[PDB]
RNA sequence: UAGGUAGUAGGUUUAUUAAGAGUUAAACCUAGCCAACGAUCCAUAAUCGAUAAUGAAAGUUAGAACGAUCACGUUGACUCUGAAAUAUAGUCAAUAUCUAUAAGAUACAGCAGUGAGGAAUAUUGGACAAUGAUCGAAAGAUUGAUCCAGUUACUUAUUAGGAUGAUAUAUAAAUAUAUAUAUAUAAAUUGAUUAAAAAUAAAAUCCAUAAAUAAUUAAAAUAAUGAUAUUAAUUACCAUAUAUUUUUAUAUGGAUAUAUUUUAAUAGUCCUGACUAAUAUUUGUGCCAGCAGUCGCGGUAACACAAAGAGGGC
């Protein structure tokens, strides 16, 4: 239907792509400044003012974010086996085999993961600041004066 | 296959024309059902090969679609495959032989073509 | 596909994507189509009909609406302000059908692989046809520009070629060739001098459209261009044919025909196992019909063929190859567009 | 594959044909204790030899076996419990337990 | 103009013109009725389906037989 | 206002009059006869101006408007043969003026009433082989070629392709008499392509025309502020048409500057092949959220719309 | 439907919960809260999409099919277990039926199927071969999920034959190549007497393919397993070698009597006064019979009713 047309003319969907990190990482420093950068007050504000009571039983700032620390996470989530157990048997050495491969990948994806983060954050940032002297460089070829604008009127003085 | 994370396929297309998507899915949840995730397409039929290419060797191909970093995301979670998803993951090389079974353990067959990683 | 009744029946002239011979004297006398003194509903209908009946009327109504397009396609030549010569303008409604020039079928007929849109359907459909190497066998695929596409030699020759005479058919003309070559033996022999004087004055008028008098010329150097009694003289009367006592014995027949330009052999079956007129000669009224496509590429030794592009319109001409005028097609494209509304 | 050789439990045709069991003793005219046709026909000659689609499928799973060295002793398929199957064994035992107990 | 007075299955009464030349419609007759109104009949605005129900197709009808349920002659 | 109307012809024929009440006739069937001509023994109209194919390389299209419905010509002579009041076949008492010069571009016409279609120019033997050994042997491009014969690249390209193929056909002896007899006939029936003739020549400048630009935009600037092709393209949002015309020139397999490698960065495996196994895997990667078969998306195949196909074999199937 | 609300609106505290809250229960306070931009009440309805239909579009319609969400499993309430259930469970009651007559069992909105209702919607089919699900260490078992087939023009698509084709006889000396072949005689269906046609339509001629027949035979699936299945496709004596985009071609080993399986083509339905494509006319009826979406038609030359001819759509 025509609705498709706001979707690349796509029928169908998918379902939503997860998020392997569930939250900002501790290496978003960015994302950490903006979190840490004091609530603004007033018209455009958010938070109590203050003197401004909050309602009692509630809390009045915000809960803090959770930063994820990948070595952390992998270090609980994937942790190595502490010796290198006696793996004799048929079944021991299966376990132990698919447990190193399950190991190596989640440990890949993390850490993949992170570092799409930041390399898109600095990419955005590179990307901005073009755009931005791009605009300025455009804006001052459209003020640049042309010997046509001899032939606009104009009442400068008035 | 065990657990509550499952990868498998499911069936789209037409009848007697099969293909299918490789999903993510919840155990309990219908086998055509929105999965939790879309890894890739697997199309049963092989290419036909015209007589010429018969006799000059060229071999029917199966074609699959596979986001691999996705996929090892979800084995590394915990995820378990599906008999057939297990084949085709073995034979990508994600897997290994410690995925494979007493069946279907082709420990004595002579390999004509070794696994090749290209760039298309 | 639609059946195919009373596609050149002579009241109604319409033109068919045919080389019949009743489909040229519909084309021959058609002049025109009128359009004069009818309603905007009555003309639309009249262009309707005319254009249908030649693009695609094997197709369905129903199936075409689905098929029609109404975006077409034109090209826009960067030297034309280049050159200064008065601009002609592009002819755009004229690609109204031009969405039918890719299908298979379509596209032999324009290639001269086959006699009739519907021919080449069944060409298509008997497993003559292959593009780029692959048996096609549906006459509704569509061709990609760069595809090539060939068919088997002796249909493109049963097509361009005249028809094969049946034995008996071909056994009354020699029985009427014996008795018209016997008779320029006996007006050669009791006449011979008024007989070669009438025969330098024919040859006079020949104009070079006739290659006898060029083969003609290597005659007189068989044998000044001066009476010869001894041409009378070799001059050999044929023997008549009994019809009855050669019926039904082709090898017979062929042992007791031998005229100076047919021997051997009964009248255009010098070798009956092909399925064409031989020694193969064209088929009538090709002329008329014989249009080289803009957009193919046509390689008739080996009955192979290129699909260039899909025809386009361009200042002063239009590729898609159509017996109407502009002002038709512009009506047809009115009805179409909003579904005969 | 290749034809396996005959052992000492299962010397025969006949002998697997009553080993594997569910009846597949009653196809030992079709195969004609021939131990090369049992080891060589697959599911398109046992069709046409009129084989049905349960039997034919069953033999040819314990000929795989058997070419593999894994056992070959008859698995029956499952019956449905004695009071009945799980939809209907209420209503059966409360049927039962009046007419046998009172 | 004939015309019938028809009791629906769901219970409406309504007014049913009998198209075609001849009918065979009695009292007690099942017929089926469909839309369309009789211009110069004021209230009936239906029609008995020929060739339906108790109500046979026009009796000779050679030509747009489709509209009064006959058959094709062999 | 419109009625049905026989087709009758346009130009005066010669009625019918009373009929012996047996012979059932129409005016359009003795209209057709006339037209004709007689027909021989052999089954031939040998009067018609159209029974035989034109031998000089120029087309013989009918010209009704220009003869008035004369089709009829001495079988040799070639001189006009119009119907008498004996029904015999003779000189016209007039000569027809609209026949004797006929523009140029009439010749080429074979519809009366369609100016806009001409047949195409075939090209000679010896043309064909140059080309075919310039691109193949000289190693000369498809740009060059077509720049120096005045032909299209795509015109080119397809020259190049059908000689190999009559090549391997001649090195098969698989070009019969009978195919050699038919393709002579072809070829002297149509104007043959000069490549010096410049109104021969093709136009190589011509462009797609798309559709955003179709519409017509227009600024008002300064009296005297130049606006050129270049300033035109930014406004529209499309490369100048001249790097257009640039970029499809180096399409030709044999054209400069035809690259593509852009495309040779997606990770494919092939799958292990052991002995028995019938067919090989081929995986290829993609990203979670453009891959797969989409959940409900619109079925049409109960819909006048549906998808339609054609595989490797050439067999039609439903995509 | 103009007033509605009385745990109602708010405050405080306890109980309960993993958890907020008149959410529930208890207590004590304040007099609030909603409402003509529509409260309360009544009626109706499962909701929606990157789904379907339509339109230039904004939109409108549908909610079958595909997918998402909710609710329910004859009706009501309650309880147990559990992370989660007022569970298609259990308890009690209601309605109906049944047999074993018990503080009994059953409730087809699971599949197939039957009666009923209705204008109207199908098999009491096959198989677990594939994809899944459950149990099992495994071997395996189960699966009306599912995959297939059956019924039904309900929808869509492809195919459903091309080229040639206005007559038949008799006719004509006794090979530098002819050639506008020419005469007689008979025959010639419906309409019509010429712009009145039916009609290249038919037959006939040429050449095909489908099917059949024969051989062969993929793929769905492999370690093995094929329900569909009398598989699709291909090839036309089969096999082989060489050359040979394809394809073609030659020659060979075996195979029949120099040749090599056979061979087609019966569309319906509506309409022709105008809107609205339909000019070749004619017959019956006579404001009757009937036709009709709108205007209207029919009272003896009906282009409109009922038909023949011819014609126009799909
Ligand atoms: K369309
Ligand atoms: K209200
Ligand atoms: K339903
Ligand atoms: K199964
Ligand atoms: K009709
Ligand atoms: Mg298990
Ligand atoms: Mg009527
Ligand atoms: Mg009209
Ligand atoms: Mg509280
Ligand atoms: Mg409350
Ligand atoms: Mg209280
Ligand atoms: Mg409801
Ligand atoms: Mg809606
Ligand atoms: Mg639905
Ligand atoms: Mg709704
Ligand atoms: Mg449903
Ligand atoms: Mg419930
Ligand atoms: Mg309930
Ligand atoms: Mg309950
Ligand atoms: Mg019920
Ligand atoms: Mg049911
Ligand atoms: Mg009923
Ligand atoms: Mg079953
Ligand atoms: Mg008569
Ligand atoms: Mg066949
Ligand atoms: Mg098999
Ligand atoms: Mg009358
Ligand atoms: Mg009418
Ligand atoms: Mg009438
Ligand atoms: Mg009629």
């Amino acid at each position: 239907g025509k609705g498709a047309a706001k979707y690349g003319f796509k029928s169908g969907v998918f379902p939503t792509t997860r998020s392997i990190l569930k939250s900002p990482t501790t290496k978003q420093t960015d994302i950490i400044n903006k979190v840490k950068s004091p609530k603004p007050k007033g018209v455009l504000g958010i938070g109590y003012a203050k003197g401004v009571k909050h309602p009692k039983g509630s809390h009045r700032l915000s809960p803090k974010v959770n930063f994820i620390d990948v070595d952390n996470l992998i270090a609980k989530t994937v942790a190595e086996p502490q010796s290198i157990k006696s793996s004799n048997g048929s079944a021991q050495k299966v376990r132990l085999q698919k447990a190193e491969l399950r190991r190596k990948f989640l440990i890949e994806a993390f850490r993949k993961e992170e570092a799409r983060l930041l390399h898109k954050h600095e990419y955005l940032q590179k990307r901005t600041k073009e755009l931005e002297k791009a605009k300025e460089l455009e804006l001052e070829k459209l003020n640049k004066e042309k010997s046509s604008d001899l032939t606009i009127m104009t009442l400068d003085k008035m | 296959t065990c657990g509550l994370v499952r990868i498998r396929l499911a069936r789209f297309g037409r009848k007697n024309s099969p293909v299918y998507n490789i999903v993510v899915a919840n155990s309990r949840k219908a086998r055509d059902a929105k999965p939790i995730e879309v890894l890739g397409t697997y199309v049963p039929v092989p290419s036909p090969v015209t007589k010429r290419e018969l006799k000059r060797g060229v071999v029917p191909i199966k074609d699959v679609k596979l986001d691999f970093d996705r996929t090892k995301y979800w084995i590394g979670v915990g995820a378990q495959p599906s008999e057939t998803v297990t084949k085709l993951l073995r034979k990508a090389g994600i897997l290994n032989d410690a995925w494979a079974t007493s069946k279907n353990s082709n420990v004595n067959r002579k390999v004509v073509f070794e696994r090749m990683e290209t760039l298309e | 596909p639609r059946k195919a009744n009373l596609l050149k029946s002579l009241a109604r002239g319409r033109v068919r994507t045919s080389f019949n011979k009743y489909n040229l004297f519909n084309l021959y006398k058609k002049g025109g189509v009128d359009l004069k003194s009818k309603s905007l509903y009555q003309q639309k209908w009249t262009a309707k009909q005319e254009t249908r009946a030649y693009h695609g009327e094997h197709l369905t109504e129903k199936r075409w609406q689905t098929v029609f397009k109404p975006k077409l396609d034109s090209v826009a030549q960067l030297d034309a302000s280049l050159r200064g010569g008065e601009i002609k303008e592009t002819p755009f409604l004229l690609q109204t059908f031009a969405v039918l020039e890719k299908r298979l079928d379509f596209a032999l007929f324009r290639a001269m692989f086959a006699s009739s849109v519907r021919q080449a359907r069944q060409f298509i459909l008997h497993g003559n046809v292959r593009v780029n190497g692959v048996k096609i066998k549906h006459p509704s695929y569509t061709l990609k520009p760069g595809d090539m596409f060939s068919v088997k030699p002796d249909k493109v020759l049963e097509a361009l070629g005249a028809k094969k005479p049946s034995f008996q058919e071909a056994l009354k003309i020699d029985k009427t060739q014996i008795v018209l070559w016997n008779k320029y033996v006996k007006e050669a022999k009791t006449e011979p001098k008024e007989v070669w004087e009438k025969k330098l004055e024919n040859f006079e008028k020949m104009s070079d459209s006739n290659p006898k008098k060029l083969q003609f010329q290597e005659f007189l150097r068989q044998y000044s261009l001066t009476f010869d009694p001894k041409w009378a003289k070799n001059l050999k009367y044929h023997d008549p044919i009994k019809l009855s006592e050669l019926e039904g014995d082709e090898p017979k027949a062929r042992k007791l025909i031998n005229l100076p330009w047919q021997k051997n052999y009964v009248y255009g079956r010098q070798d009956p196992k092909k399925p064409f007129f031989t020694p193969w000669k064209p088929r009538p009224f090709l002329s008329p019909f014989a249009i080289l496509p803009h957009h193919l590429e046509i390689s008739f030794k080996t009955c192979h063929a290129v699909y260039l592009r899909d025809p386009v319109a361009r200042p002063g001409q239009s590729e898609v190859i159509s017996p109407f005028d502009v002002p038709v097609h512009e009506r047809a494209y009115m009805y179409y567009l909003r579904n005969g509304k | 594959s290749t034809i396996p050789k005959p052992s000492d439990q299962v010397p025969d045709v006949d002998a697997f044909l009553n080993k594997i069991g569910r009846n597949c003793n009653e196809l030992k005219d079709t195969f004609e204790n021939n131990w090369n046709n049992l080891f060589q026909w697959d599911s398109k000659i046992l069709k046409e030899k009129g084989v049905n689609i349960q039997q034919r499928k069953y033999i040819l799973k314990q000929v795989h076996n058997y070419r593999n060295n894994r056992p070959i002793h008859e698995i029956k398929l499952g019956k449905k419990s004695f009071f009945g199957g799980e939809r209907k064994r209420k209503a059966f035992t409360a049927k039962w337990k009046a007419e046998n107990k009172q | 103009r004939k015309a019938c007075r028809v009791r629906l299955t769901n219970g409406n009464v309504v007014s049913a013109y009998i198209p075609g030349e001849g009918h065979d419609a009695q009292e007690h007759s099942i017929v089926y009725v469909r839309g369309g109104r009789c211009q110069d009949l004021p209230g009936v605005k239906y029609h008995v389906i020929r060739g339906a129900g108790d109500l046979s197709g026009v009796v000779n009808r050679i030509s747009s037989r489709s509209k009064y349920g006959a058959k094709k002659p062999s | 206002f419109s009625r049905r109307r026989i087709a009758y012809p346009f130009y005066p024929f010669k009625k019918l009059g009373r009929q012996h009440p047996k012979k059932h006739d129409t005016n359009l069937k003795t209209a057709m006869r006339q037209f004709l001509g007689p027909k021989n023994y052999k089954g031939e109209y040998v009067m018609n101006k159209y029974f035989t194919v034109p031998t000089n390389h120029v087309p013989n299209y009918i010209k009704p408007d220009l003869e008035r419905g004369q089709s009829l010509e001495h079988p040799v002579t070639k001189k006009p043969l119009q119907l008498r009041y004996d029904g015999t076949l003779g000189p016209p008492p007039v000569e027809n003026k609209r026949l004797q010069n006929i523009f140029k571009d009439r010749l080429l016409q074979p519809f009366p009433s369609n100016p806009h279609c001409k047949t195409n120019y075939v090209l000679s033997p010896q043309l064909k082989q140059s080309i075919f050994e310039e691109i193949t042997v000289e190693g000369l491009s498809a740009q060059q070629v077509s720049q120096k014969y005045g032909l299209k690249i795509p015109r080119v390209e397809a020259i190049v392709k059908l000689v190999s193929v009559e090549n391997s056909w001649n090195r098969r002896n698989r070009v019969s008499s009978d195919l050699k007899t038919m393709d002579e006939t072809l070829y002297r029936m149509f104007p043959v392509f000069d490549s010096d003739a410049s109104f021969k020549r093709e136009n190589l400048s011509e462009i797609p025309v798309p559709q955003k630009t179709l519409a017509s935009r227009f600024l008002t600037i300064a009296e005297s502020e130049p606006f050129g092709p270049v300033d035109a393209a930014h406004v529209l949002e499309l490369e100048p048409a001249v790097e257009t015309l640039r970029n499809l020139s180096t399409v030709g397999e044999h054209s400069s500057g035809h690259q593509q490698s852009t495309n040779k960065n997606t990770k494919v495996i092939y799958g292990e092949l052991v002995e028995g196994e019938r067919s090989q895997y081929k995986f290829t990667n993609a990203k979670v959220g453009k891959v797969g078969y989409r959940y409900g998306s619109g079925n049409r195949d109960n819909k006048k719309d549906r998808r339609i196909g054609f595989n490797k074999l050439g067999q039609m199937v439903y995509i």
